[PDB]
RNA sequence: CAGAGUGUAGCUUAAAAGCACCCAACUUACACUUAGGAGAUUCAAUUGACGCUCUGA
RNA sequence: ACCUCGGAGCAGAACCCAACCUCCGAGCAGUACAUGCUAAGACUUCACCAGUCAAAGCGAACCUCAAUUGAUCCAAUAACUUGACCAACGGAACAAGUUACCCUAGGGAUAACAGCGCAAUCCUAUUCUAGAGUCCAUAUCAACAAUAGGGUUUACGACCUCGAUGUUGGAUCAGGACAUCCCGAUGGUGCAGCCGCUAUUAAAGGUUCGUUUGUUCAACGAUUAAAGUCCUACGUGAUCUGAGUUCAGACCGGAGUAAUCCAGGUCGGUUUCUAUCUACUUUAUUCCUCCCUGUACGAAAGGACAAGAGAAAUAAGG
RNA sequence: GUUAACCGUGCAAAGGUAGCAUAAUCACUUGUUCCUUAAAUAGGGACCUGUAUGAAUGGCUCCACGAGGGUUCAGCUG
RNA sequence: CCGAGCCUGGUGAUAGCUGGUUGUCCAAGAUAGAAUCUUAGUUCAACUUUAAAUUUGCCCACAGAACCAAAUCCCCUUGUAAAUUUAACUGUUAGUCCAAAGAGGAACAGCUCUUUGGACACUAGGAAAAAACCUUGUAGAGAGAGUAAAAAAUUUAACACCCAUAGUAGGCCUAAAAGCAGCCACCAAUUAAGAAAGCGUUCAAGCUCAACACCAAAAAUCCCAAACAUAUA
């Protein structure tokens, strides 16, 4: 016998060039398909989301693991010394500014 | 992405006296990480005796006897087998 | 699995020898394409079926003309093998609007303006 | 010690994993032992097949009765009988999950060397034993020298280069033309014409 | 479909034959250095620059 | 004792740098880390004259 | 056997994707006790229900884990809250057998007979030369294997028929194939002769009666020239039988608390049709006797053919 | 363990006693033998792994009787 | 017509089951999945119809979509014309073969189960007859015209002639084992003949050979169009 689990659904819901409001989620993952980059968040289950409005790009970035994080540390270590990892990143570059100055009144 | 020409830039699974004995031991390990050759274990082994062990591995003739030399040049030595002296040491070969 | 079929962009390269079969130039290619449709959409794709439509092919062996562009001919290439094209060659100069009316595209593809159904 | 060893049915540690029957490993040309390792005859796979035991214990037996023991040896080159066949018990229903496994084979394509002769040679001699044994085998096969094989290959690329048929095959399934390529395969780009199934065809190209 | 690399691919020399042979970074902060100069780097891939990017003198020194 | 290549500390499409290296502590030891340590344009106005490597006698 | 949930393969590159397909597991733990309040914007197990993520803000500091779960109404609670291996896991508030004493609606959407497909199994023929055959692969057997063909078998499949098509045997009558059991014509022989074995060709003609037995079969008795292998809805119930066997009664053994069951046994147990249509309803073999002959052949034992003559038998027609 | 009286040992409530037995008695099953037949998967008589016999679920004899079910001598008869 | 009578009434009982549903003409119109005492049904979804409102819809091109093949997604131009939403609904939700990638089964099935794509359930022409192979779709009349798919090919096993002396019945081993039971060596006389490659000898012998000289079918009613190699693609 066995179990048959139904499909999850998961992968990228965002495609590079895609128009992103804060708090759209970009992609969900078991594990990392891709990382969070530049404004882009990580849930619990890994989920990667938009932190501003803006347009979704894809970018292979040298990784580097948080020093805490052990595992992530030891591999580092094992590898030889020209080597670098490389990951892919998901970031949003934001489009509309912040902030405007607008005339209150003339006092 | 599989098709695209940045294919597998993220792939990185493929890169990957007892005193006196003691000191000496050190500075035999210290020597063989000097001169890039495999030091693979070390052991401490039970008046007293003491033995410490520097387990070695791949190494040339030439090169070889070099480093026996160096060793040679206190306490007693045992690896053809070359003893030698001035508690104990056995450095171990495997060449 | 059967698929929508991509083909390599070697295929559509003309060698010197084909150049000298067919008629075409390589400097000063052809403006635009009269193609018509010689086969049935009937038992192809629906993808193919889609794209005679979007092209106008519908009336078989009477014929359409396209610009010759990339986008055109990515189009014109996902059926070619439903439709025959010809370069829509004008031996005297295209219709002007006293012109508009007199014209016939014959055989050999060429579009004509005096056109005058008596004999030389 | 030449002559062909022991190839026991079986691996000694068994698989108890049920291989689920990808043909794939018949189909298409040998991507592996194509081209000779220091024998200069062999027997040459034309066609695609699963190596019983029974068949590997023909080989090695004809092969040592008429072998010049002194002069001449005898190496193997299909591996050992290692894809698990499952069979249901006799005459059951269909269902019930899948069947045990009976017996263990050796996947052979076209283009696999599968037995390979060296030494001090008679051409005459290595070829009849050697022409039996393929004609034993369960698919189409022949009794090859390096130098035939050579010349056999020259062959075929002349016939390649050659053909006054305006069109080939390979032409028609690239570039599409007609809308062939609903009924080939998509393998049949990678083999072109030449292979069907487990079959091979020499001749066309 | 395989494309090949456009520009040469990262982690290509340093591989080799054998890997028991190399330095390895055993500590982090030279991984770290490394990292630091692969992202001054340019790259063909975009990547992240892209999207949003006397003598007397000296002796009288020593001296002193 | 006659020629050629030259000549930044171990080493560099460095220009007084960065890598290497040493001591102590943590380490069985190695490794990592933390404290410390030591080092150089061979010398006189691009030219000459001291030091090597190399080839002759 | 399984029925809920999760991970991996099938399903190789955005999701999705089955099977009584192949493989692992879960129905918990551990750390907290701001596992506080709220809230833009998204995802979603292809519906709904259930799930998931979450910026800012206000309060505070300075979660791990793959699955680890369950609706509503009802209960239990001052209230917050808590209630099922409701595991058939989208859950009926609580439900078992048996029925040859059975009934109804349906179904060729699902079996038994029959057909059909396939051919695992089965039967045959080649190829191959291992090995038996005092030697000698091919007089004769024949391993490992290979290449074809058949549709006797038991299966498998479920395509026609469930507003039925009557199912094992046997009688009657037979049409056909030959893959020849007999009767001819040949080739080989490990064929002297007699008897044989094997191979090619041959389907005119023929292919016994009994005991037992439901039976095909099987054994035995007597014969014979021979006592062929099969196909035709297991040829043929609007020609017959009904011995089995597909029901109602009954026993014996067993199973079951019991009704009642058993690919257990045994006694009994109604077989209906007046023919509309097609179709159809007067075209010689063989054994033995005698002679040859007690000749050939053989050392002897035995022991022939062909040619001839005579008697019979069956079959057909009078 | 010694076909086994007998021994060792366990479980049980009692441990199938007399009798009868290839039967109207799961199978093996044409059980084996004597009689019957020219020839007997039939019938009769014996034997017993009946592993599924058996005592008012009545067990075992046996006189008469039975359109019950089997076997048969003789005669007879299309 | 007794597993529980018959009659009347409740009773137009109830049926997810079967059968049946009657004037004309036109138009649009096909089977992603869910749960479910549920797979002979249902209710959501999906597809489908109508009436609305609308702005984008399909085709898509560079860029882009991890590590442990075919392709797809995203997608501006472009060819086109529609797709999304609102308002009302019913009905399909027991499917088949072909091509392709797989799975189970026999690398069986007109077998079973997924996915991609055709076709069919809707006319026609072809493939003999034909559902699912191929050509072909928008309609009617004509005693007009050009075309498409579209008609299977083969035919096969000869082969040499001559001449064969020696050291040598090599040794070692074998009762004997002479070119040939099995090993070691394989040397050499004349032009030229292997210390022998098949037979064959109890062992010898004789036959040769190597060498010189000479130069594809077989099944059960009765074969199955008739036929035909020759006037111009
Ligand atoms: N553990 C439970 N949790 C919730 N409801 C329950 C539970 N046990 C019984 N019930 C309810 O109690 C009702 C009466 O059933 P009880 O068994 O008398 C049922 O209709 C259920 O809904
Ligand atoms: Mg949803
Ligand atoms: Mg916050
Ligand atoms: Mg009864
Ligand atoms: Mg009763
Ligand atoms: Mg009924
Ligand atoms: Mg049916
Ligand atoms: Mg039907
Ligand atoms: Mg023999
Ligand atoms: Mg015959
Ligand atoms: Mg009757
Ligand atoms: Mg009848
Ligand atoms: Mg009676
Ligand atoms: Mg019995
Ligand atoms: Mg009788
Ligand atoms: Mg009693
Ligand atoms: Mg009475
Ligand atoms: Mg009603
Ligand atoms: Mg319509
Ligand atoms: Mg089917
Ligand atoms: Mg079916």
């Amino acid at each position: 016998l066995g179990g048959k689990s139904s499909g999850r659904r998961q992968g990228i819901k965002k495609m590079e060039g895609h128009y992103v409001h804060a708090g759209n989620i970009i992609a969900t993952q078991r594990h990392f398909r891709w990382h969070p980059g530049a404004h882009v968040g990580v849930g619990k289950n890994k989920c990667l989301y938009a932190l501003e409005e803006g347009i979704v790009r894809y970018t292979k970035e040298v990784y580097v693991p948080h020093p805490r994080n052990t595992e992530a540390v030891d591999l580092i270590t094992r590898l030889p010394k020209g080597a670098v990892l490389y990951k892919t990143f998901v970031h949003v570059v934001p489009a509309k500014p912040e902030g405007t100055f607008k005339l209150v009144a003339m006092l | 992405y599989k098709t695209k020409p940045t294919h597998g830039i993220g792939k990185y699974k493929h890169l990957i006296d007892m005193t006196l004995a003691e000191s000496y031991a050190q500075y035999v390990h210290n020597l063989c990480n000097s001169l890039s050759i495999k030091v693979e274990e070390s052991y401490a082994m039970p008046l007293t005796t003491h033995e410490r062990v520097v387990q070695i591995s791949g190494l040339s003739a030439t090169f070889a006897e070099i480093f026996l030399e160096i060793i040679q040049s206190g306490v007693r030595l045992s690896v053809x087998x070359x003893x030698x002296x001035x508690x104990x040491x056995x450095x171990x070969x495997x060449x | 699995k059967f698929t929508r079929s991509r083909i390599p962009e070697k295929v559509f390269q003309a060698s010197p020898e084909d150049h000298e079969k067919y008629g075409g130039d390589p400097q000063n290619p052809h403006k635009l394409h009269i193609v018509t449709r010689i086969k049935s959409t009937r038992r192809r794709p629906y993808w193919e079926k889609d794209i005679i439509k979007m092209l106008g092919l519908e009336k078989a062996h009477t014929p359409q003309v396209h610009k010759n562009i990339p986008s055109v001919n990515a189009k014109l290439k996902v059926v070619k093998h439903l439709i025959r094209i010809k370069p829509l060659k004008l031996p005297q100069g295209l219709p002007a609007e006293e012109n508009m009316s007199n014209t016939c595209l014959k055989s050999t593809g060429e579009l004509v303006v005096q056109w005058h159904l008596k004999p030389v | 010690k030449p002559k062909l060893r022991f190839i026991e049915r079986a691996p000694l540690v068994p698989k108890v994993r049920r291989e689920p029957k990808n043909l794939s490993d018949i189909r298409g040309p040998s991507t592996e032992a194509t081209e000779f390792t220091e024998g200069n005859f062999a027997i040459l796979a034309l066609g695609g097949g699963y190596l019983h035991w029974g068949h590997f214990e023909m080989m090695r037996l004809t092969i040592n009765r008429s072998m010049d023991p002194k002069n001449m040896f005898a190496i193997w080159r299909v591996p050992a009988p290692f894809k698990p066949i499952t069979r249901k018990s006799v005459g059951h229903r269909m269902g019930g999950g899948k069947g045990a496994i009976d017996h263990y084979v050796t996947p052979v394509k076209a283009g696999r060397l599968v037995v390979e002769m060296g030494g001090r040679c008679e051409f005459e001699e290595v070829q009849g034993f050697l022409d039996q044994v393929a004609h034993k085998l369960p698919f189409a096969a022949k009794a090859v020298s390096r130098g035939t094989l050579e010349k056999m290959r020259k062959d075929q690329e002349e016939r390649e280069r050659n053909n006054q048929n305006p069109w080939t095959f390979e032409r028609i399934a690239t570039a599409n033309m007609l809308g062939i390529r609903k009924v080939l395969s998509p393998y049949d780009l990678t083999h072109k014409g030449k292979y069907w199934g487990k079959f091979y065809m020499p001749k066309r190209v | 479909r395989r494309t090949p690399p456009l520009g040469p691919m990262p982690n290509s020399d340093i591989d080799l034959s054998n890997l028991e042979r190399l330095e390895k970074y055993r500590s982090f902060d030279r991984y770290r250095r490394r990292a630091e100069q692969e992202a001054q780097a340019p790259h063909w891939w975009r990547t992240y620059r892209e999207y949003f990017g006397r003598t007397q003198q000296l002796l009288e020194r020593k001296q002193a």
